[PDB]
């Protein structure tokens, strides 16, 4: 089996700044981490998110370290990643990019990553960023078209494997959406959908079927009384301990009956981490389908919403739900 | 005869309306006064007839009879007040109905009526908006919009519809997505449009619906329920509507994501209809609706069940057209890319199996659609395999795709010019017309090649639509001068004068006019017209269209460039023609200190007359009115053509003067007055019994005109020639009343004489005449208000004793009501002998015993007069301070207080039974006698017959009377007196009982004092109340502390308690008051959290700050000073955490500091500042989540409010401030209103102070209320020299670049270096910025107007006060009004001045900044002459000024903290009171010397303004402003 | 170190 490596948490989120892209007046001021940034000022909204995108990692396993960049620039991601390779070989190296209070990326890599007060700095190429970390990785890009990025990132895997013949392909990419669909701008929803479904399961799954369900079949019970539910994440004796349960096991059932053996066990098998990604990937896909949107992993996998087991989950939520008025 | 005639009317037919119309007036001429009884209905029936007059059978009889009734049956100025329309209703017609058959009748019927008093009238009755706010990028746009909506919003839109819709969707298209911030103003109309239009308009309007939903996409989800309701109204399988229909449904879909799941199951219902009852040629329309079917995606997850049946049946009946059915396969087929249909596959096998065999036609598509269900399927299709290979071997069936497919899952493996060019034809232009069409030519011009789209896009809309090209006259000028060259707009300018100087066009003036008001708002400036900007043409044009605001705008203009005195002539002829009197003194100043027959006719009339009217022109209103003189050769048929004829005269000069407003209407409304009078004086011989009812109605009508003596002298003159002064003294007596200064002196004496037959100016000693004992009373007052006071006391004396023998003479029954009028006549001798005696004598004690007996004696001979009973009380007052005043200044400095007590009590005792009555018989203004009855109560109230006296006066006055001085009634609860103890808990206990909001504030605030009386007796009180009503109290007592705790919050204390003890630590070394600083905060941390913040406070900080408690235990057990440097790293370690913090916290969540509040719904208590018992009660319903905190040196925040009536209330919450000092400064502003208020020349100028609320929670604590939009001065003046690139600094650098070491300068160097600073810099920015946020020049004048006067009272109120330091921060102004607002009373009195560092020396704020933004004259004019008139009201009502500062200043709550300020307080009490006084009576320059008003407010001014005050004036408080 | 522990 192989182990991790400490997390590369870099986000860019310009708290205050619409990006020249957007034009927004719905009141979708929406939540990151689950914290609204707009009622503290700049410094601790942005501290306050990096800390809680922290515990959201520290919760599914312990860390060696994470580092975090709240900020740019471009000299700061040059020395976190050789810090990370020095602290390397063959363990993976996980990356974090959100984006959201930048321009929609490009076949470059386009990035607001400067020392700046509002600078139209640099088109930050993915080929410099696979130079920089040439070891095993894992990539998570949160953005407006990552699929963009993830085509990109293959074609200049085969540039580099066209000059070689004169770590790529041993790294794994999830994408929010194909890179020619938008994330939904939707009142209730937080604006991190996609790090949410990959790092807090639950709480999305439970207020989803919440908001979503066409017709309750328990009467009384809203989003006041699940946000109060008591239990804890590691006691099955509890009604939290018990949905992560059902849903762990719900879960790796799928991925059991669809996928091939050697994707599975390379998958849900060889690591913690991925097998954890990759469970809460299948949420992510069938949560953001309703959407228009289609969730996009650099091994394709067969489509999984379809499954019948899915109706299990929501029976069982049901009656979870039923207890607590 | 009437009721039947009444009857008919109010249901009658034009011929019957007519008739019995005629029939009433002629009767009303016949019936009189006992008629009154069906007037007051039979004028409003009349009224509602002549107001619809296109409806009214020849509306010139319903005129007619209701000036004979209001003539015939005795109405007075009354009328209007009962139907306050009538005189409009006149006016109305007189203008519009353009028929003079009655507008002269009802110019008969305003005379008729009697000219009403303009403040009796008054009584009982966009462009510029924001150009200066937006870059024009922004602006072009907004305004056409609006033009756009004015046509839309109207009906003439059923007319014009189409165009007007075209213009705005092309509007959106042009601005991409910043169009969006327009949904607000279009939606809620467009869809209501839609709701009324005919179906040809409804198909267009849901097109261009569609198209708006498109260009907006998702911002429509707002609106997503209302065009959802129309589209099921209307979709009435009307094959076009059909269509149209489904289009707005593709495009709705597109433009939202998967929201449309929530609007889609309300549309299935229809769509189901469409697939059964088709009947359109190839059912082409159920084939449009599959298209649609086909973009819903993962939109039908949940609704395949229900559309798939009918989808089926189109491509399983043989009968049905082919594109039909291929459609519905083709259909099926994409489905399957987005939808699992595994649970469907018999249901959709089945259909296609037996396609295959009925037609190779639809095969060929059928076997496509099969194999992607195949696909789709994968291994789940083998159970089918077995069945469909029959028929694909029975027919020919060939098809690589499924054949490949099949095979693989059987084996197991998967798959501008012209603007110019025809402006120039203003040279050829000669008539008005010609210069009509030339302004709309050009108009149109200009928008067709506008640069803008969104104005070359209502082109097509301007060649009609008139009103629209005017309006977007001047948007367009602008746009299309910004892109000319010199040469062009050369060209332009001469046209533009060429078009002003042709001739008086008043469209083309006004328009022109406008437009160079523009240009002097924009960025462009002004027009170069010729030189200087043409402000010499401009205003003359003003000066001809009545335009006077911009007329004296342009001539002050021409005032700045130098002083001419032809320019201080037309100054004083525009201020005439504004009627402000005001300020044409003071230019008649500034000149005077800079610079070295009708009448005939009218003279005779008052006395040659036959000439004198013969020669005033005969086709003048004048010569008329001097013709009709018929009037004294009773030439009455001549009066009455003569009238006939001025009333036509007059007709057309109320034209030329209809609509300035009533002040002018006024004069014209005398004029109709005199000619309806002449009619009267005519009739009056010519007339029965109502010849004396004219009399009475004479009288009454003066009652409701002006106080105007020469317009009472022209009616007099009229009246005369049939009623001598002898037959109503009443008129002529008020007459020489209402006269003032040199007028009364000479009419006055002119009238008595007149009156009396008797000349009593000679021989000045004979004995006053017996003749109308009014007459001489009126005579002894002139004398009075002279040089005489000593000869009017005497003659008054004589008079009183000739009175007493006429009522001794009067005894008897008919003369009975004269002995009555003769003891209302001594009672007012006697008060005036009172008034009298002491002006001339003083007060002596050889005085009072005379005074009082006059007093005595006028209130035995009247006894409802409650003034006599005021003097009495009021007397008797003086009369114990009097004694006390003369033992503290002779025999004292105690058996001398015992020998006073002897008298005083005998005093005193009819002075509280006086006060009382003198209560009792008033109402309102009882303020001033409830004071001086609190006074004598807590300071005599101990003995035993002022406690009797006391007992029986309080049980006889109604209680609501005490409300106003709950705030005093309460401070002196700690009294140790027990009779007045035990009477004021009485007292309260009764007023909580019927009044409980007016004390549950004062009160449980009252409950948290430290000192334990106040403790127990509130809470005694506060039981009491609980026995009538636990809830108020529970909940006044759980708001009031959690509001209070929200206040301040932890980390502020712990801030300010750290710093306090670092400057005790390292500066004083005072390591007991280290401690003492601290204590405190840690016991207070001993209670534990108790709320969110608490919580995580405690968390942060609860370690350190423990540990820091254990190394000061240490230090204090072993005396080692470094403990104390350990706890003090501890501290300043949490210091500095938290001054990191604080600036970043800009709001407060409820649910995080006060849970409790944020669940109160339905409160039972009133809204702070609310109450009010006469009104119902507004509750407290809401309480806004979250509060909006303030970032300044304090850190107050806004708390939001919503109250039952379902209106907002906003509050600043603020601690660290003592606010019961504002409270009573509040009280007293209300008192000088209502003074001002009662004074009718200050009532005219509508002088008063502005108020806001105050409600203090603790000592350090409570609520100010929220002001309307106003702003601070500073901001004002930053914004303005930022937005101008001015240096803020400027004053100040210029005087640190002379003087570097300035604040050490000798005074008169540095008098020297600040004047010379003043004068490099044109220090009159507030001007500028009142005229640039003007939206017109006469919203500008009455801003300035407004502003100066405003100034002026505060100036006199303060300076009274002895209001302290005043800077730029604490001054306000109204943006609407331009009036001021002062908002920091803590230097309530001249503490200001004696403070040890930087003492001030100005009465008030008056510098160079404010005196340049009045008129241009200066500070003469209104200024100083407001400064008059409010100083001589502060100077006459000195007892009630006096009652209420007493009582502030004799209170230990607030004294004490004034006593801190200065010092005993017994005395300097008594100092403050003194030098209030001196203000107050003219002593304050002089103790020996008295001073008159004028001289007063000179010295003030000289004051304020001198520069060797304000050279020693702190920067704080920048003098140089 | 497995890709899943737990206690039952
Ligand atoms: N009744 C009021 N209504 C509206 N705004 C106010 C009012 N009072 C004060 N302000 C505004 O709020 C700021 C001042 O409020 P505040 O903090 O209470 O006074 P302060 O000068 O800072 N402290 P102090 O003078 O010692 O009482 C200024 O920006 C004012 O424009
Ligand atoms: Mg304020
Ligand atoms: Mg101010």
């Amino acid at each position: 089996r192989m182990k991790t490596v400490s997390v590369a948490l870099v986000l860019c989120l310009n708290v205050g700044v619409d990006p020249p892209d957007v034009v927004k007046t719905t009141p979708c001021a929406r939540l990151e981490c689950w914290i609204d940034p707009l009622s503290m000022g700049p410094q601790k909204a942005l501290e306050t998110i990096g800390a809680n995108l922290q515990k959201q990692y520290e919760n599914w396993q312990p860390r060696a370290r994470y580092k975090q960049s709240l900020d740019p620039t471009v000299d700061e991601v040059k020395k976190l990643c050789t810090s990370l390779r020095r602290n390397a070989k063959e363990e993976r190296v996980l990356f974090h990019y959100n984006g959201h209070g930048v321009p929609r990326p490009t076949v470059n890599g386009e990035v607001w990553v400067f020392n700046k007060n509002y600078t139209q700095y640099i088109p930050l190429s993915i080929y410099d960023l696979q130079t920089w970390m040439g070891s095993p990785s894992i990539f998570v890009y949160d953005c407006s078209n990552a699929g963009l990025i993830v085509k990109s990132f293959k074609q200049f895997a085969l540039q580099r494997e066209q000059e070689l013949e004169v770590s790529m392909k041993n790294c794994i990419q999830l994408a929010a959406c194909e890179a020619t669909e938008l994330l939904p701008m939707i009142p209730d929803l937080p604006a991190d959908l996609f790090t949410s479904c990959l790092t807090t399961p639950i709480k999305i799954a439970l207020r989803w079927f919440c908001m979503q369900k066409c017709v309750s079949l328990v009467p009384g019970v809203t989003l006041d009384l699940i946000e109060k539910i008591p239990g804890r994440l590691n006691d099955r004796r509890t009604p939290l301990g018990e949905l992560n349960w059902i849903f762990t096991a719900i879960t790796d059932t799928i991925a059991w009956n669809v996928l091939p053996r050697d994707l599975f066990q390379k998958l849900f098998r060889q690591d913690l981490l991925v097998a954890s990604l990759f469970r809460n990937f299948l949420l992510a896909e069938r949560i953001m389908r309703s959407y228009n949107c289609t969730p996009v992993s650099s091994p394709r996998l067969p489509p999984t919403y379809m499954h019948a087991m899915w109706q299990a989950w929501d029976l069982a939520v049901d009656i979870c739900l039923s207890q607590l008025p | 005869i009437l009721k039947a005639l009444i009857l008919k009317l109010k249901d009658p037919n034009p011929g019957v309306i007519n008739n019995v119309l005629a029939t009433i007036g002629e009767l009303a001429q016949v019936s009189g006064l006992e008629m009154r009884k069906w007037v007051d209905e039979l004028f409003i029936i009349i009224m509602d007839m002549l107001q619809d007059s296109s409806l009214l059978a020849k509306r010139q009889v319903a005129l007619w009879t209701l000036g004979q009734l209001v003539a015939s049956t005795g109405y007075v100025v009354e009328p209007y007040r009962k139907y306050p329309t009538l005189l409009e209703v006149l006016l109305n017609f007189l203008k519009t109905e353009q028929n003079q058959g009655t507008r002269r009748e009802a110019i008969r019927v305003l005379g008729l009526l009697g000219a009403l008093d303009p403040y009796k009238h008054k009584v009982n009755i966009e462009m510029l908006v924001n150009m200066g706010n937006l870059p024009l990028d922004e602006f072009y746009p907004a305004v056409s919009m609006v033009a756009l909506m004015r046509i839309f919003r109207d009906q003439s839109l059923s007319h014009h519809h189409t165009m007007v819709v075209q213009a705005i969707t092309f509007i959106f298209k042009s601005l991409g997505l910043k169009c969006v911030q327009f949904l607000p103003q279009v939606m809620p109309t467009f869809l209501n449009v839609i709701r009324v239009c005919d179906g040809a308009i409804r198909e267009f309007l849901f097109q261009q619906l569609g198209m708006l939903v498109s260009f907006v996409k998702s911002h429509i989800r707002p609106y997503m329920d209302e065009i959802v309701t129309l589209m099921r109204e209307f979709w009435v399988m009307n094959t076009s509507i059909q269509s149209t229909i489904i289009l707005l449904i593709e495009q709705i879909v597109v433009a939202l994501g998967g929201e449309f799941k929530l609007y889609l199951p309300q549309l299935i219902p229809h769509m189901l209809r469409v697939f059964m009852h088709d009947n359109s040629p190839g059912r082409i329309v159920s084939i449009k609706l599959l298209a649609a079917i086909q973009l819903f995606g993962a939109n039908l997850d949940d609704y395949l069940h229900l559309l798939l049946p009918p989808i089926v049946k189109l491509f399983d009946a043989p009968e049905a057209p082919l594109p039909s059915r291929k459609a519905a396969l083709e259909t099926v087929d994409r489905l399957t890319e987005s939808l699992d249909f595994t649970d469907y596959a018999s249901r959709i096998i089945h259909p296609i199996v037996r396609t295959l065999d009925q037609s190779p036609e639809l095969r060929s598509t059928a076997m496509d659609t099969l194999s992607s269900l195949v696909f789709q399927l994968g291994k789940k299709y083998q159970i089918f395999i077995p069945m469909v290979n029959k028929v694909l071997v029975r027919h020919r069936i060939n098809h690589q795709r499924y054949d490949v497919l099949i095979c693989r899952i059987v084996k197991g493996y998967t798959l501008s010019t012209i603007n110019l060019q025809k402006a120039w034809g203003a040279a050829r232009r000669v008539s008005k017309d010609d210069w009509l069409e030339w302004l709309r030519r050009l108009s149109l011009e200009l928008l067709k090649d506008s640069s803008s789209p969104s104005l070359r896009s209502c082109w097509a809309l301007a060649q009609a639509y008139n009103p629209m090209a005017r309006d977007l006259f001047n948007a367009a000028f602008v746009s299309c001068w910004s892109e000319l060259n010199e040469d062009q707009q050369d060209e332009l300018i001469r046209s533009i004068e060429l078009a002003l100087t042709s001739q008086d066009i008043a469209e083309v003036t006004q328009t022109l006019l406008n437009l160079a008001e523009f240009m002097e708002h924009s960025d462009k400036g002004p027009l170069p017209l010729r030189d200087d900007n043409g402000i010499v043409l401009l205003g003359e044009r003003a000066a001809k269209c009545r335009a006077y605001a911009k007329a004296l705008h342009y001539k002050e203009l021409e005032f700045q460039k130098g002083p001419t005195p032809a320019i201080l002539e037309s100054l004083i002829s525009i201020n005439n023609k504004l009627q402000q009197p005001e300020a044409a003194a003071g230019v008649l100043e500034y000149a005077m200190k800079h610079f070295g027959a009708r009448m005939a006719a009218a003279a005779a009339w008052g006395l040659s007359m036959e000439e004198y009217t013969c020669m005033i022109p005969r086709d003048t209103h004048d010569g008329a009115f001097y013709r009709a003189l018929a009037l004294h050769q009773d030439l009455f048929s001549l009066a009455q053509q003569c009238i006939d004829k001025a009333r036509d005269l007059l007709d057309a000069e109320l034209t030329a003067m209809a609509g300035e407003s009533y002040s002018r209407a006024y004069g014209a409304m005398v004029s109709c007055h005199m000619l309806s009078e002449l009619e009267e004086v005519i009739q009056y011989k010519l007339v029965p019994e109502r010849r004396e009812i004219i009399r009475q109605i004479w009288w009454e009508r003066l009652q409701g005109c002006q106080r105007i003596v020469e317009d009472w002298q022209k009616i007099l003159m009229v009246r005369s020639l049939v009623v001598s002064p002898h037959e109503d003294m009443r008129t002529w007596l008020k007459y020489a009343s209402l006269c003032g200064k040199s007028g009364r002196l000479a009419l006055a004496h002119k009238t008595l004489v007149l009156l009396l037959g008797v000349d009593p100016s000679r021989q000045l000693d004979h004995p006053l005449p017996t003749v109308h004992p009014q007459v001489t009373y009126a005579y002894m007052k002139n004398m009075w208000k002279s040089a005489r006071k000593i000869d009017a006391f005497q003659h008054m004396q004589h008079f009183v004793q000739t009175m007493q023998q006429q009522a001794q003479h009067a005894i008897a029954t008919e003369d009975q009501q004269h002995k009555q009028e003769l003891h209302k006549l001594m009672a007012r001798c006697f008060l005036k002998l009172g008034e009298w005696q002491l002006n001339l004598q003083g007060i002596n004690e050889s005085t009072i015993p005379k005074v009082l007996q006059y007093y005595s004696a006028a209130t035995e001979h009247d006894r409802s007069w409650y003034k006599a009973w005021h003097a009495w009380a009021v007397m008797n007052f003086e009369a114990v301070l009097h004694y006390k005043h003369q033992n503290q200044a002779r025999d004292e400095k105690k058996k001398v207080t015992e020998d006073l007590s002897k008298t005083l009590l005998m005093y005193t005792v009819p002075a509280v039974q006086g006060f009382f009555r003198s209560i009792s018989l008033s109402r309102g203004n009882n303020l001033q006698d409830t004071l001086r009855v609190l006074t004598l109560w807590f300071d005599y109230g101990h003995w035993p017959d002022v406690n009797e006296a006391l007992v029986e006066g309080v049980k006889a006055i109604q209680i609501d009377t005490w409300l106003q001085v709950i705030p005093q009634l309460i401070a002196r609860i700690d009294t140790p007196r027990p009779l007045v103890g035990r009477l004021i808990h009485q007292l309260l206990t009764d007023i909580g009982r019927y009044h409980p909001q007016a004390l549950i504030y004062p009160l449980t605030v009252a409950s948290k004092s430290t000192t334990t009386a106040r403790h127990n007796a509130a809470n005694k009180i506060l039981k009491n109340m609980c026995e009538h009503s636990n809830t108020l109290v529970q909940q006044a007592m759980m708001v009031s502390e959690e509001l209070i705790r929200v206040a301040i919050l932890w980390h502020e204390m712990w801030h300010e308690g750290l710093e306090e003890a670092s400057r005790l630590y390292f500066g004083e070394r005072n390591v007991k008051g280290m401690f003492e600083v601290l204590e405190p905060l840690h016991a207070m941390m001993e209670r534990g959290p108790q709320t969110l913040k608490e919580t995580s406070f405690n968390q942060a900080y609860g370690r350190d700050l423990m540990e820091a408690q254990e190394w000061c235990r240490k230090y204090m057990k072993s005396g080692n000073v470094k403990d104390l440097t350990q706890a003090w790293d501890l501290y300043y370690h949490v210091f500095r955490r938290i001054s990191k913090q604080l600036p970043q916290l800009t709001s407060l969540e409820l649910q995080y500091v006060s849970p409790k509040l944020l669940m109160c719904r339905d409160l039972e208590l009133a809204v702070p500042g609310t109450y009010d018992p006469n009104q119902p009660i507004i509750r407290i319903q809401s309480i806004a989540p979250s509060l909006q905190v303030i970032t300044s040196k304090q850190r107050p925040r806004k708390l939001t409010l919503m109250g039952s009536n379902g209106h907002e209330f906003v509050f600043l919450l603020k601690g660290h401030e003592d606010l019961r000092q504002d409270e009573r400064v509040m009280q007293l502003f209300g008192l000088v209103n209502t003074l001002l208020a009662n004074d009718p020349t200050s009532l005219r100028k509508n002088l008063s102070i502005q108020r806001y609320a105050v409600i203090p929670l603790s000592t350090n604590s409570g609520l100010i209320g929220w002001v309307p939009h106003c702003d601070t001065l500073h901001a004002l003046i930053r914004d303005y020299r930022e937005k101008k690139k001015i240096l803020l600094n400027i004053e100040h650098r210029i005087m640190l670049r002379m003087a570097p070491d300035y604040d050490h300068l000798t005074l008169m160097q540095k008098v020297e270096v600040f004047e010379h600073a003043v004068n490099n810099t044109a220090g009159d920015d507030l001007a500028k910025l009142l005229w640039l946020k003007s939206p017109s020049s006469e919203v500008w004048f009455d801003r300035r107007t407004n502003y100066t006067r405003s100034l002026a009272v505060m100036s006199m109120v303060g300076y009274i006060l002895g209001l302290g330091d005043r800077h730029p921060s604490n001054l306000m102004l109204d943006r609407l009004s331009g009036k001021i607002l002062h908002i920091d009373f803590g230097d309530c009195f001249e503490v200001a001045m004696t403070r040890e560092k930087f003492p001030e020396k100005i009465p008030f704020r008056l510098t160079r900044m404010l005196t340049n933004a009045m008129e241009v004259t200066g500070l003469d004019g209104n200024y100083r002459i407001t400064c008059h008139t409010v100083m001589e009201v502060l100077r006459e009502h000195k007892d009630s000024v006096m009652a209420v500062l007493e009582a502030f200043v004799y209170d230990p709550l607030l004294n004490w903290r004034l006593m801190d300020t200065n010092t005993a307080l017994n005395k300097k009490a008594i100092q403050i009171i003194n030098r209030v006084r001196d203000k107050l009576t003219g002593r304050d320059f002089s103790h020996d010397d008295t001073l008159d008003v004028p001289t007063q407010v000179e010295l003030l001014i000289k004051q304020a303004t001198s520069h060797e005050n304000l050279c020693q004036c702190y920067i704080g408080w920048c003098p140089f402003w | 170190e497995s890709q899943f522990e737990m206690d039952i």
